[PDB]
RNA sequence: CCGGGACCGAGGACCGCGCUCUGCAAGGAUGCUGGCGUAAUGGUCACCAGCGACCCGUCUUGAAACACGGACCAAGGAGUCA
RNA sequence: AGACUAAUCGAACCAUCUAGUAGCUGGUUACCGCCGAAGUUUCCCUCAGGAUAGCAGUGUCGACCUUCAGUUUUAUGAGGUAAAGCGAAUGAACUUUAAAUAUGUAAGAAGCCCUUGUUACUUAACUGAACGUGGGCAUUCGAAUGUAUCGACACUAGUGGGCCAUUUUUGGUAAGCAGAACUGGCGAUGCGGGAUGAACCGAACGCGGGGUUAAGGUGCCGGAGUGGACGCUCAUCAGACACCACAAAAGGCGUUAGUACAUCUUGACAGCAGGACGGUGGCC
RNA sequence: ACAGGGAUGGCUUGUGGCGGCCAAGCGUUCAUAGCGACGUCGCUUUGAUCCUUCGAUGUCGGCUCUUCCUAUCAU
């Protein structure tokens, strides 16, 4: 026998979604072999992104992206793994460029209005295979009901 | 095993029996291979042995 | 205790900027081995003149063979064991051709008439015993006498063990 | 002295706990010389 | 000595006091000033149960206590590293900066000319006689 | 350096490290030969032999012991719904 | 007589509420795989008491970033306690020096200082310190060894004043023994050896083959030696796993090995042949 | 009445305790203290008196019948 006074330890973090979408499938797919075939850490942040659940991918309002697009970030492109939605607080939307998982109606028609794009992860990956002049952006993470009575 | 005589196997990677380590004599070390004294035996190599 | 030899072992204490040249100190012990004899050596000058091993080194080791090992010679031991009652003096004298083989002997002999250990003796002094009335044991002064001539009776011959049957009793007379 | 860190944590400032007993003793002292002077204003009135 | 809040101390129980006194364990520890009084200190000890360690609280009289030397050696050599740095880097020479354990001795020779080596029994004829 | 013996042959084009370089003992066995071609090998069942081996479940406390249930077989039989 | 009232009486029988309640007793249904425990820690009035720390499993997430560590070394505490000397002074309480055993603290850029001022601290005091300010220090980032050992949340579960033993310590008894602290083992655990077995020794476990061992063994049961050397011992139930008790400074004309003292050719120790006398039948 | 849980030991044997003294020996010999077998000494009716019986919590027996131990009453 021998002394094992620590523990191997088996991985913590998911190695795969466990949504049944078939889509979300085939982007796990192409990010799986972005980030095993490029050195951008860009890939590698996005696909395990795209492992993540619901409340892991809280939503980003375009408050939010005007907010970050201050600051020599108008020109670059926004990257959101997941749901964009629409701030009716925010009265005058500016020209930006964005690339999410799901759009709302409201927050795809106002950038459309604005006169800004919206792409999907996998045009994403066909204009920025690399992610480079891209603006990562995330969610309040512990604005939750849960996160709050913790 | 006692906790030190214990940690002392584990620093010195002698986690299983008939397991070698060859070792840098200092003061530091030979302190630590005088405490496990009642379960290595220890010695000086030559080439050969080497 | 096993195949002794007998080793010239010299120490020292360490030098210092008090004391550059330490006196060496020189012993004579019986010992399987130098760890041992190293050992020995740090465990008397410990109980005699308290220097320690971590203060002090090892100057020399060497072998002290037998100047002549094919000589029969008779040799006297004053040693002291220690027992339940505490410590006892013995002189003991043993014929024999070397010292190494002599304290061997005695050794055996200890342990066989008094159950004491290794660790319990301590070996004060071996002699040769120069002439023949230096002899004090009648053990030995049987043997050292003139003429010395006997018959050997009573010899049970060698048989091999693995031979289990004989056709013939055997006899004890050669 | 082993003192307790929520007893740390309710003593006031200055105080010590090496004089916590002598306080314990005055207080008990006060108690029996109030009863004691009560039971003479009685037995005055009497 | 006026200790002050944040000082390293020493506990040392000095005199005869230390007879029948009920708590000796903390003789000899080294704690950390929390509370100043006249004649008393207040002194965070930590004690070792199994793998984990718990925090102990405890009020000292002061002519127990004495001001522990435990950052001295390290203030020390700090300070000799700066200049020692700043003199190799002015003289341009590289010098040792990490002590180190101590080393098995060399070889060397010893002499017996003047020093011989005197003849040991493991008991002394002297006692004997 | 030279013998004597035992157990094992994982992998399956080439690639590599090398050497004593027409080749090799160098990133894992091939070559030659004989008998048989069937109950011969192998397997299952019954029994003998050597060695091994307490009767299960439950309770208790720290644990055993005590104690309790169990003649046998089939079917039924206990964390469910709002 | 608490007797009898349809085998039913300290309160009949029948149906219903009703599947009454139990903290107590019994039982609680396929397989394989991955992890895997615990017994005053701290507080509360106790027993018919509670929470709680600690120890675990699943998920995740964060740069799984910082590194840390039941270990040694270095400096300095506790233990100055042994020891050496006193041709050093002085006399465990003497000291130049200095033990073994484990033991506390500290060992960097997240740090070290310097300077600047304020102070509502403190100080005789702009004095220390705290608070901030700025600057200097990367020429080596300032011991060893190890490092699939990170952190934070969520949710879930058992156990949370049990047994045995070494050491240390505090008490005791006629003898037993009783409390604590740490550590190890067990409860949860198979295997080799102790003939046998909760607490002993060895060693920890997927299914197989070959080799070598540990503890223990090698006269036979039984695998391996009637192996080798030197001795000791003969028991009218030896001894072979003893240490505790019986049990004592115990009793032995058992047997060996020693130590001390004593005698000895000026004749020792043992015997044999002889002497063993006179005052004197001393005084009462 | 119900639900449950239960039912000191290789001990012992023939010779008192307390207090003092002595003591071979063990120790000690920069302190002459402390332990101590063998003993001993103190307390606990001229063969008397019969006019002082001092507390069941703890339970033993008998019958029949066999065997063993020896710590022996008889032979």
């Amino acid at each position: 026998g021998i002394d094992l006074r620590w523990k191997h330890v088996r991985s913590s973090h998911r190695k795969a979604p466990k949504s049944d979408n078939v889509y979300l499938k085939l982007l796990v797919k192409l990010y799986r072999f972005l980030a095993r075939r490029t050195e951008a850490p860009f890939n590698k942040v996005v696909l395990r992104r795209l492992f993540m659940s619901r409340i892991n991918r809280p939503p980003v309002s375009l408050s939010r992206i005007a907010r970050n697009l201050k600051n020599g970030n108008e020109k670059k492109t926004v990257v959101v793994v997941a749901t964009v939605t629409d701030d009716n607080r925010l009265l005058q939307v500016p020209k930006m460029e964005v690339a999410a998982l799901r759009f709302t109606a409201k927050a795809r028609a106002r950038i459309e209005a604005a006169g800004g794009r919206t792409l999907t992860l996998d045009q994403l990956a066909l204009e920025k295979p690399t992610g480079a002049n891209t603006l990562l952006l995330r969610g309040p993470k512990n604005a939750r009901e849960a996160v709050k009575h913790f | 095993i006692p906790p030190k005589p214990r940690k002392i196997l584990q620093l010195l990677r002698l986690r299983q029996i008939n397991n070698g380590v060859f070792v840098k004599v200092t003061k530091a070390t030979a302190e630590m291979i005088k405490i496990v004294e009642p379960w290595v035996a220890y010695g000086y190599p030559n080439l050969k042995s080497v | 205790m096993g195949r002794l030899q007998e080793y010239q072992v010299i120490g020292r204490h360490l030098p210092t900027e008090a004391n550059p040249n330490p006196a060496l100190y020189r012993m004579r012990i019986f010992a399987p081995n130098e760890v041992v004899a190293k050992s020995r050596f740090w465990y008397f000058l410990r109980g005699l003149k308290k220097v320690k091993k971590a203060t002090g080194e090892i100057v020399s080791v060497n072998v002290i063979s037998e100047k002549h090992p094919l000589k029969v010679k008779n040799f006297g031991i004053w040693l002291r064991y220690d027992s339940r009652s505490g410590t006892h003096n013995m002189y003991k004298e043993y014929r024999e051709t070397s010292r190494v083989a002599a304290v061997e002997a005695m050794y055996a002999d200890m342990a066989a008439r008094h159950r004491a250990r290794f660790r319990s003796i301590h070996i004060l002094k071996v002699v040769e015993l120069e002439k023949t009335e230096d002899v004090k044991r009648p053990y030995i002064k049987q043997l050292v006498a003139k003429n010395l001539s006997f018959p050997l009776p009573h010899r049970v011959p060698k048989i091999s063990t693995k031979k289990i049957f004989s056709a013939k009793r055997p006899s004890t007379f050669s | 002295i082993e003192v307790s860190a929520a007893k740390e944590a309710m003593r006031p400032e200055g105080t010590s706990v090496r004089g916590d007993k002598r306080r314990e003793i005055r207080a008990r002292v006060k108690k029996n010389q109030k009863q004691m002077l009560r039971n003479q204003r009685i037995a005055a009135e009497k | 000595r006026t200790y002050r809040v944040g000082d390293i101390v020493d506990i040392k129980v000095n005199g005869a006091v230390q007879k029948g006194m009920p708590h000796k364990f903390y003789h000899g520890k080294t704690g950390v000033v929390y509370n100043v009084t006249k004649s008393a200190v207040g002194v965070i000890v930590y004690k070792r149960v199994k793998h984990r360690y718990i925090e102990k609280r405890i009020n000292v009289r002061i002519e127990h206590v004495k001001p522990s030397r435990s950052r001295e050696d390290f203030l020390r050599r700090v300070k000799e590293n700066a200049e020692l740095k700043k003199k190799a880097k002015a003289e341009g020479v590289p010098v040792q900066l990490k002590r180190q354990p101590a080393m098995p001795r060399e070889a060397h020779t010893v002499s017996i000319a003047d020093n011989k080596p005197v003849t040991l029994a493991p008991v002394a004829y002297e006692t004997t006689i």
